[PDB]
């Protein structure tokens, strides 16, 4: 420890403690919308409050920051970050007892202080990124500061773990701990009006965020205009185009992320990262140890940033190839009968077989016979009987009575052919979470040789602001348009499935598109960069 | 704020007859209770702790029981720091003590006054 590593453990520490807190807020939004009884918009509202309070002020922060004491702001950042997390605690303490209490064939206002400590975490956020890692660059040796990056990424991804493990025992205690005598809960975990004691969530979250707050308090300053300076910032053309580039990289990589789990579901059929997790701690480890010992400088760090790319979007074009077959479902892709195939998906002809007992044509109760033909309730099965379920009629056979009944429930798997697919599917996805993070820290180790030295706190301000905006935010809302303007079946709310072909056409070749378009750029910035130099 | 702890009193409870009208009143002392909910709950013998009434904060939000509905009116005063609750139009059914209920950092009760409703 030679002092400058004391401020590396600290500022490992604090993003440990933003990184268990963003997953803290993930995970225990549903709990908060049990017990305050609010609306999707209203939950909503305080899911994006995050998003508002670091967008308003980051780069106000990284830019007056830097000029200032920067290890005591991290810490004042931190402290705030802790005091958010305690005020989102702080509405369990004194509201009181919280309060709870087949489809046959027929032949209030203190959400404001989970909203408002949200924002606080937000400028918790806010200085953490720019302030503290543009404070590595300019008193950490040459070629280290890859290095502490990559070791800072990896670190920082115990705070997910922490997150995930205490999230789940937290959820399964009840809200009311310590309050109420045990026995006297008559509901269970399972049960819908359930809460978990998210209020020891956001107490651990905001304890452990003020903790670390102190650390920085005793570290140095030193170990031994606005529109100006971001006018110079945005004229820079090298700068605009690799923020373009790198938002439409991460546009992508967050689009994937966030609906890699239902392409899993509505394609192989299997439903929704122990192994995972060392992959990616040891790929950005290895990324920062690349970029340190091979001495990369800026041109050759954008071309290793290109070469991880190139490698991860020639595994990305792979997906196409593994697609299993289509869900043979009757009423959707075919009629219920099950012998003519329908034009399309919207008001499809009622059948013979089915026409006799009216039940909801809208109800999804998802089943499948014998035959392996997928029907989306027994009332539109025919069958008649249950216990599994009998005498069913919408099956057309040529005289085999023994194909008449033994259907089970819900979304029976497809073919063994496309299960072998489906972990060809995981290992590809495996090898592009490793080249992710093998680029993983080239993307700010760029940004801080590509300004100059004394505007890089708000280069990685504006570019964390733009990130964040126009990749954490729009890029899953147009993902998820264009993902939802593929669904067969609408649930009278989301749908609950999919058109695999169109729908796996459309995931894949959006983030193709959206890839091939930053490679492109990869050659204009390269060849910028080696008509500069 | 230099308190030990909360104190809750109940007041105004006393005996009925028939569906006439109760002025019930809970008055805390102690911390600072600017912040924190106020409920009513009831102990009627042989029977468990039944919840009748709430009052938020600012008194912006007045939430109640299915049971008691369309009667029972809660009141807040932040000045006085004292809850009122309105009953009018009884049943002897509703015949029990009532507790007056904050959560200032812990859970608090009060001692509670008998409502006792006769029948006529
Ligand atoms: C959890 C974290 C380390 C992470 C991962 C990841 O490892 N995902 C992961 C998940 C499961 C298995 C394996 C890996 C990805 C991450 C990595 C690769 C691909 C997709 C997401 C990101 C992330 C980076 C940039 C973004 F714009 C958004 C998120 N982030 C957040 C890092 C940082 O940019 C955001 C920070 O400023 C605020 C915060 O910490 O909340």
């Amino acid at each position: 420890c030679n002092g400058l590593k004391m401020f590396l453990a600290a500022l490992s520490l604090s993003f440990i403690a933003k990184t268990l807190g963003a997953i803290i807020m993930k995970s225990s939004i549903i709990h908060i919308e049990r017990r305050f009884e609010i609306s999707s918009s209203l939950v909503g509202f305080i899911d994006g409050s995050f998003e508002i309070g670091n967008l308003l002020v980051i780069v106000f922060v990284s830019y007056f920051g830097s000029k200032l004491h920067r290890p005591k702001l991290i810490g004042i950042g931190c402290f705030i970050m802790g005091i958010g997390g305690v005020l989102t605690a702080l509405p369990h303490f004194f509201m009181g007892y919280y309060r709870y209490s087949l489809s046959t064939c027929l032949i209030s206002y203190m959400w404001i202080y989970v909203f408002m400590g949200n924002m606080l975490r937000g400028i918790g956020e806010t200085p953490i990124v720019p302030l503290g890692l543009s404070y590595i660059d300019d008193f950490a040796k040459e070629g280290h500061s890859s290095l502490y990056l990559g070791i800072l990424n990896a670190i920082a991804m115990i705070g997910p773990i922490i997150g995930f493990t205490l999230g789940s025992l937290f959820s399964k205690m009840y809200v009311d701990i310590g309050y109420v005598d045990l026995s006297t809960i008559r509901i269970t975990p399972t049960d819908s009006r359930w809460v978990g004691a998210w209020w020891l969530n956001f107490l651990v979250s905001g304890l452990f965020s003020i903790i670390s707050s102190i650390p920085f308090f005793f570290l140095p300053q030193t170990p031994n205009g606005f529109f100006q300076s971001f006018k110079s910032i945005l004229t820079n053309p090298l700068y605009v185009m690799f923020v373009l580039l790198t938002l439409l990289q991460v546009s992508s990589y967050i689009g994937a992320f966030t609906y890699v789990f239902k392409y899993v579901e509505q394609q192989y059929g299997q439903p929704s990262g122990v192994i995972t997790i060392p992959i990616f701690a040891s790929g950005m480890f290895l990324g920062g140890y690349i970029i340190k010992k091979f001495k990369l400088n800026t041109v050759g760090i954008a071309k290793f940033s290109c070469f991880t790319a190139v490698m991860s979007l020639s595994f990305y074009l792979l997906y196409f190839f593994i697609l299993c077959e289509n869900k043979s479902v009757a009423g959707l892709t075919m009629t219920y009968d099950g012998n003519n195939p329908v034009t399309s998906h919207r008001d499809v002809p009622l059948s013979y077989c089915n026409s006799d007992c009216n039940c909801d044509e809208s109800q999804w109760e998802p089943v499948c016979g014998n035959n392996g033909i997928t029907y989306i309730s027994p009332c539109l099965a025919g069958c008649k009987s249950s216990s599994v379920f009998y005498n069913c009629s919408c099956l057309e056979v040529t005289g085999l009575q023994n194909r008449n009944y033994s259907a089970h429930l819900g979304e029976c798997p497809r073919d063994d052919a496309c299960t072998r697919k489906f972990y060809f599917f995981v290992a590809i996805q495996v090898l592009n979470l490793f080249f992710s993070a093998l680029g993983g820290t080239s993307h700010v180790m760029l940004i801080v040789k590509i300004v100059q030295p004394e505007l890089k706190s708000l280069a990685l301000g504006f570019h964390s602001m733009v990130i964040r905006a126009l990749g954490g935010i729009l890029a899953p809302i147009y993902f998820g348009a264009l993902i939802d303007t593929t669904c067969i079946k609408w649930s009278t709310g989301s749908c609950r499935t999919y058109n695999s072909t169109s729908f796996s056409r459309v995931y894949l070749g959006l983030s193709s598109m959206l890839r091939v378009s930053s490679l492109v750029l990869y050659i204009i910035l390269i060849y910028a960069m080696k008509k500069k130099y | 704020g230099s308190s030990s702890q909360v104190q809750l009193v109940e007041s105004g409870g006393g005996l009925v007859q028939a569906g006439g009208s109760l002025r019930l009143s809970c008055a805390a002392s102690g911390f600072p209770v600017n912040l924190s909910y106020m409920h009513w709950y009831r102990q009627a013998p042989g029977k468990e702790r039944e919840w009748v009434a709430a009052i938020s904060s600012w008194g912006w939000h007045t939430e109640y029981a299915d049971s008691v509905k369309g009667r029972f009116t809660i009141s807040r005063d932040n000045a006085k720091n004292t809850v009122y609750l309105q009953m009018n139009s009884l049943k002897p059914e509703d015949t029990a003590v009532y507790y007056c209920h904050v959560r200032v950092g812990r859970s608090y009760f009060g001692q509670g006054t008998q409502v006792s409703v006769s029948a006529g």
